[PDB]
């Protein structure tokens, strides 16, 4: 679990390259399982910048 | 006219082994027929697939 903006969740999935598969979270070429995702712009932004 | 018949047996598995080394350089609907052209120019589950 972990957030991210919205267009790198297109990174979390096996077999992807760019940064955040590269050098933040990895999926292996055999994963088994869900990614889930939503927008959370109400919980994690603040103004000033979170 | 004779010696044909050893001839051929020497022929016959000569043009076997061309046949053999030749398939080599075909596609198989592959990008390429080189092995190392395809891994070097593709990602990882694009690279297996071809």
């Amino acid at each position: 679990s972990f957030v991210i903006r919205g267009d790198e969740v297109r990174q979390i999935a096996p077999g992807q390259t760019g940064k955040i598969a590269d050098y933040n979270y990895k999926l292996p070429d055999d994963f088994t399982g869900c990614v889930i995702a939503w927008n959370s712009n109400n919980l994690d932004s603040k103004v000033g910048g979170n | 006219s004779a010696l044909g018949k050893l001839q051929d047996v020497v022929n016959q598995n000569a043009q076997a082994l061309n046949t053999l080394v030749k398939q080599l350089s075909s596609n198989f609907g592959a990008i390429s027929s080189v092995l190392n052209d395809i891994l070097s120019r593709l990602d990882k589950v694009e690279a297996e697939v071809q």
